[PDB]
């Protein structure tokens, strides 16, 4: 049983804070 | 007895933009902003770094000093009110030039990274994000006042003025209109910049106020008026 | 006579006579709830998942009238008011039936509440104009006037079961079908006339 | 029988409506021997099948469900099954806020006296019920109780009253679910799971202090989970950490009949 | 130190300084 | 009170060949997500599926999208046609001394 | 031995004394296992003193005691799948203590603790405990599992479903406790026990082997014990401390209606009432979120901005090209 | 009255810049920065993200400037992270451009003190808790601590009394650095604060709190 639903539930499933720095480059 | 939003998690608020004028925010005008280049590279004009090059512009050094323009924007960007999205920044610089700050903005501390900066404002125009989704400074057209709200209230900083307190002035004061305060980030001068738009000129301390110091104060004044926390 | 079907994300309106799809209706993001029509015919509501109803001319499916916000919760039925029709009332699974307004579409004319579940229903009596009845999953059908200030049922009616819908047969009589049964009320009495419950499943509509 | 009934028996037969008063019967036995306390359990997976291929009915169908439900479905080696079954029906969009809140609070209380891979299948369970049914929030948290620091002296006043006149009103008797009030109630019970001893079981746990992001998850990954496999887990796991000790020193580990590690145990 | 360290690890630093909830990434996955 | 719709509920997101397709999203403008999936593929797909154009992503059954999934990983076998499936650094060096000539002229 | 094969006296001894650190646990399991009821005084002077030797060996053969310790817990659970109850044995609780001296039992995850309080859970519950040797079994079991978390104090479902069954074991039932399931109602204790008696409380482990009244007292007395501690340490800090207690609070009140002597129940269940009586139990509200700031983004530029090569070339060909017809007119 | 370390019976709001990275290198003696010394910063292994001395030239700027320092009711405290206690007089005025800042500094640091012809900086022996007033309260920024109103802070407590605020001027760290002489630490907005901004929050609630405007 769980087989068969193992593969439809398949489909079924899928910032700047304080004082931080821009990102150096 | 109410039933609940169906999603709990907590969401952004809307960032502000000149396009939207019905929403409730506080707007600050950094009137008189020391903002110019000049080919040597071109560098944003220091007071101290370039004296000899802005005597022979002619233009007096004194005010040419953009440092107190980017610590008004430090304090202001970083106040809990930007971060809750209630206020919205506006530069005119002293050459007749008007600057929007993006309130998601988050600009280099250092101030060497900051004349990095505006230099380029002044040349593109325009800065666009890192990831490249939002055009975070904009030059505008003036007058300021068609990017300002249809129902605002606008004031200055005079030290001259009465002193009044700023969240006593803010609660007294109407929920649909808006609110503007003009701050002259110039070292010295006439508190004259903004009268033609203004309609009163308010004071904050009986002390002489810096720029970033006397922003920062009306800032606390709002999100204490407004509980913004 | 055309006769619109709510499925999906979509409605439908079929032709009587060619018994056709003659107009789709897909601007719907969401579950469509409802696709009701206005006496006159020229207008159609419908309820959609995200709360938000909206208001379509009749075969011209792509101009949008009237957009309204609800609410955040789902709204599962729209009904245009028999005798009046600038008034479009809107129940939500926020438990409050809003009457709203075509003129008026940024405040409820009248907000009427006191349920204390999903409300799912909701019927105006014939030459009444002013009656509102609505039946929730409390199994109560609450009656209201709107002459009044409202928000309060005038008084409520026990179903015991869920109510899935609640239609007005005639000025004074208002057949009630919730659960396995379904039973006929007078509003004069305030009493159930007559009851039948030969289904066994629960009627629904 | 009944565990093959649904998949084994029923697609092979020429009519298979002939077995439904055997189910039924089944579904509705009642007996003091214990061990046939489950036949319900597994009568139910039949009984559903039938009802789906021919549309038929069983009588008060919730609420017959709702008296199932019980502490021994925690233990049963058939838990798996039943909740599988539990998916289906409460995935119904014709259910009540009280009907879906009672199975709610039930299911919460029973998961006190539970075993953690009994644990492991409710926690999800149920934020795919209240995830499905919004309006039930109010057992997971009701604002009206909640402290802002900016309310009124008069505001904290009448807060603190509200609090001291609170009373739990779920019946734990009632064998209707519209009528146990569960949704007025909350569920502290979910609370205390926070402090699970199991670290992994905590945690999920303390999904529901977290924003509701996620919009579902799969059972199936949560359904079959036995000791067993959670001792293989362990063992198998990805992240190795170094063993540590206690500085604490006990001279005894039992008592007798200085530091005794395990008083009231002797040897 | 030993207790500073302590309540660190009833907090949940685990010495491999990781989180628990790192061990909790695909563990009921598989 | 027990209904059980055969179709299923809307799905607000999807997982496709190793992507997140936002259920919302039509199906062919959702499937252009897919990498190496364009409209025009994605709308000859969703033909060959035998799926209506005009549904959402989130509605479909298990059976139209497994049968998708195997249009686009056997697309061959149901007959889809195959069409549908330094030195300009020297150059710039002889132009620099072209122009070292060309200033040489004068 | 150790003193013979000291790291420093000759290369590959810190192999062996973490072999033998292994080896050593194994002897003090294994002792425990053999009987010892004729010379328990004997026992205790190698048994305690063997665990010592081993606290030494363990502060440097961690991870070779370790690995022993996890090995151990995967043959009781093997011993576990075949034999059920008949795998466990009196060095099987000894072998659970010694973690206890040597590992940091309350510990969010833990090699070994971790996998042993597991271990004793399952032992709480599948084991049916329909014997007052299995009874006295899961007493100790209790013991430890408690002890683990005397510091982190966590919630074990297990202690709850083990007391509720144990406790109404003894008053077979009273009929108004069908949701609690018993393997045992032969074991119910007759009425004529004494309850004020000072019976010891303390559970021998060599007695479990030889195994009435009093033994079943005295088992049921330590067993009361365990719960009066959990209650004061860790249900009343867990915020469903009423929904946890009331069961036991039923069952409790049947002790003080059957046996008016006996007084544990009775204070039991005054301390039961004075907690919940402090305790306000209000709607809990977890699901309030801080507010969340608007999104920040860096700015994009280049630290000195100028005001690929295929194009270099477009526009020196350009400045190139220009130039020529200039000369050319 | 300017107030002073030695004084301690009048109620005063003292701010203490915590975990400042204020340091003189030498190739000449020389304040180190995150951009200006990113390679000699490296030599000496020290890692450049906790080397911003411009936050704590920011606080300065936003504390002294503040109106309650015009009023003669604020002194400053800074605990450089190397472990350096300096005392900054209320009467001072340091530059606003942040390398005639950073110039003062390698003077203070090895000249221990900067006169005028008072000490308006000066380095003082640590604990700093001497240097604070007999009765006085204590707190630290803390993020995670509960939010409160500054304002009611201050009104709910002691006049006799002095209140301290631990600030710490690193950009990113545990908030421990105090917790040996705080006894408890507040949480002053449900959102980041920048350091000048906190400290900046903090002034005015005391303003309000006290009436200075």
């Amino acid at each position: 049983d769980k087989k068969a639903r193992r593969r439809t539930l398949r489909f079924y499933t899928s910032r700047f804070k304080g004082d931080d720095d821009i990102p150096y480059k | 007895q109410k039933a609940l939003p169906a999603s709990l998690v907590p969401q952004a608020p809307p960032v502000l933009t000149s396009k939207d004028k019905i929403t409730k925010r506080m707007i600050v005008v950094l009137a008189m902003a020391s903002l110019e280049t000049h080919k040597i590279k071109y560098v944003l004009l220091n007071c101290d770094d370039h004296q000899g090059l802005l005597k022979k512009m002619g233009r007096d050094i004194s005010e040419a000093r953009p440092d107190i323009t980017h610590q008004c924007l430090l304090t202001l960007l970083d106040s809990p009110i930007n971060k809750a999205g209630k206020l919205q920044v506006y530069i005119q610089t002293s050459r007749g030039i008007l600057i929007e700050v993006n309130p998601t903005v988050r600009i280099p501390r250092t101030f060497k990274r900051f004349s990095g900066l505006m230099v380029q404002l002044l040349h593109k125009l325009s800065i666009r994000s890192v990831n490249s989704e939002e055009k975070l400074l904009k030059v505008i057209k003036n007058p300021i006042t068609d990017h300002l709200p249809t129902k605002c209230r606008k004031v200055t900083l005079s030290f001259d003025a009465p002193v009044i307190r700023v969240q006593d002035y803010i609660e007294k004061l109407d929920d649909d209109e808006s609110i503007c305060v003009f701050v002259g980030a110039m070292a010295r001068g006439k508190d004259n910049f903004a009268d033609e738009y203004v309609d009163e000129k308010v004071g904050l301390s009986n002390y002489p106020l810096s720029a970033s110091v006397a922003c920062s104060k009306f800032c606390h004044g709002a999100e204490d008026a407004w509980n913004i926390l | 006579h055309d006769f619109a079907v709510t499925s999906s994300t979509r409605v439908q309106i079929f032709s009587s006579r060619t018994r056709q799809v003659i107009k789709t209706f897909s601007r719907f993001k969401d579950v469509v709830y409802s696709a009701s029509f206005r006496s006159d015919g020229k207008l159609l509501c419908a309820g959609d998942a995200t709360g938000l109803v909206s208001v379509y001319d009749s075969y011209n499916p792509r101009t949008i009238l009237l957009s309204i916000n609800a609410s955040t919760h789902p709204t599962h039925v729209t009904k245009f008011h028999t005798q009046d029709n600038k008034i479009l009332a809107t129940a939500s699974d926020d438990r409050v039936t809003r009457l709203w307004d075509i003129s008026n579409a940024y405040e409820p004319q009248l907000e009427l509440t006191g349920a204390t579940d999903y409300v799912r229903t909701l019927s105006f009596i014939p030459a009444a104009p002013h009656l509102v009845a609505t039946g929730s999953y409390d199994g109560l059908i609450r009656l209201y006037d709107t002459r009044s200030s409202g928000s309060t049922p005038i008084y409520s009616l026990n179903h015991d079961q869920p109510v899935e819908n609640v239609i007005a047969v005639s000025p004074t009589q208002i057949v009630s079908c919730g659960g396995n049964n379904f039973k006929v009320w007078d509003l004069t009495s305030n009493k159930k006339l007559y009851e039948r419950g030969n289904f066994n499943k629960a009627v629904t509509c | 029988i009944l565990l093959i009934l649904h998949k084994r028996i029923i697609p092979h037969f020429h009519t298979p409506t002939k077995l439904m008063d055997f189910l039924t019967d089944s579904y509705n036995l009642q007996s003091s021997n214990k061990n046939a306390g489950v036949v319900p359990i597994l009568a139910l997976n039949g009984l559903f099948e039938l009802m789906k291929r021919f549309n038929l009915e069983y009588p008060n169908f919730y609420m017959k469900l709702y008296q199932i439900i019980n502490p021994d479905l925690m233990h049963v080696k058939y838990r798996a099954r039943f909740f599988r079954l539990m998916d289906v029906f409460l995935s119904s969009t014709h259910l009540s806020a009280h009907l879906v809140a009672s199975f709610i609070k039930k299911l919460a209380r029973l998961t006190l006296e539970s075993p953690p891979s009994a644990i492991v299948t409710v926690i999800p369970f149920i934020y795919n019920l209240i995830r499905k049914h919004p309006n039930c929030m109010i057992m997971l948290h009701n604002p009206a109780f909640i402290s802002n620091p900016f309310q009124t002296p008069d505001q904290v006043a009448n807060l603190k009253t509200l609090k001291e006149n609170y009373v739990d009103p779920f019946d734990v008797h009632e064998s209707d679910p519209e009528l146990t009030h569960a949704l007025d109630s909350s569920l502290w019970e979910l609370a205390s799971l926070m402090e699970h001893y199991h670290p992994n079981v905590a945690t999920l746990a303390k999904i529901f202090a977290q924003p509701f992001k996620k919009l579902s998850y799969n059972m199936e990954d949560f359904l079959d989970w036995n000791y067993d496999s959670l001792l293989n887990a362990e063992s198998s796991r990805k992240l190795k950490t170094l063993p540590t000790l206690e500085f604490e020193a006990f001279t005894n580990v039992f008592d007798n009949e200085g530091n005794v590690y395990l008083p009231g145990v002797a040897w | 130190e030993l207790e500073q360290q302590r309540l660190d690890r009833m907090n949940g630093m685990i010495e491999l300084e990781r989180g628990v909830e790192d061990l909790d990434d695909g563990f009921w996955e598989n | 009170s027990l209904v059980v719709q055969e179709q299923g509920s809307f799905q607000h997101i999807l997982r496709l060949l190793n992507t997140n397709v936002d259920g919302n999203i039509k199906i062919v403008y959702a499937l252009t997500t897919i990498k190496g999936v364009g409209r025009r593929y994605s709308n000859l797909v969703c033909k060959k599926a035998d799926v209506d154009l005009h549904k959402r992503a989130g509605e479909l059954t298990q059976e139209e999208l497994e049968r998708i999934v195997q249009i686009m990983q056997n697309p061959t076998h149901y007959k889809i046609p195959a069409w549908f499936l330094t030195l300009a650094n020297n150059v710039e060096s002889k132009l620099r001394d072209d122009l070292e000539r060309l200033k040489k002229i004068r | 031995i150790i003193k013979a094969y000291q790291p420093k006296l000759a290369e590959g001894n810190k192999e062996k004394l973490g072999k033998f650190t292994a080896v050593l646990l194994r002897h003090i399991i294994f002792l425990s296992n053999q009987n010892y009821l004729k010379n328990v005084q004997s026992f205790k002077r190698t048994q305690n003193a063997l665990i010592s030797i081993l606290k030494s060996l363990s502060e440097k053969y961690n991870r070779e005691l370790s690995e022993e310790c996890r090995d151990y817990i995967n043959e009781m659970q093997a011993r576990y799948k075949k034999n059920h109850f008949d795998a466990l044995s009196n060095g099987d609780l000894v072998f659970f203590s010694i973690i206890g001296i040597l590992f940091s039992t309350s510990d969010q995850y833990h090699l070994v603790i971790t996998p042993a309080l597991i271990l004793m859970s399952q032992f709480l519950e599948q084991i049916k405990f329909n014997s007052l040797k299995r009874i006295a079994f899961g007493a100790v079991l209790v013991r430890i599992v408690s002890q683990y978390q005397r510091i982190s104090k966590r919630y074990i479902p297990e202690v709850v479903y083990f007391f509720q069954k144990i406790l109404l074991t003894f008053i077979v039932k009273p009929l108004d406790f069908e949701n609690i399931r018993l393997d045992s109602y032969e074991l119910g204790l007759p009425l004529d026990v004494d309850f004020t008696k000072k019976r010891s409380t303390i559970i021998p482990l060599h007695t479990l082997s030889t195994m009435p009244v009093d033994q079943c007292v005295s088992v049921l007395l330590n067993v009361m014990e365990s719960l009066d501690a959990t209650i004061s340490t860790v249900w009343k800090s867990l915020p469903a401390f009423n929904e946890i207690i009331l069961p036991i609070q039923q069952l409790l009140s049947a002790y003080t209606s059957k046996y008016s002597d006996f007084e544990k129940p009775r204070n039991i269940l005054n301390k039961v009432e004075k907690l919940t009586k402090f305790t306000e139990h209000i709607p809990l509200a977890l699901q309030n979120h801080k507010p969340v700031s608007i999104p920040t983004h860096a700015p994009k530029y280049e630290e000195n901005f100028n005001p690929k090569m295929k194009a270099q070339l477009k526009k020196e060909r350009k400045f190139t090209m220009k130039e020529i017809r200039k000369d050319a007119k």
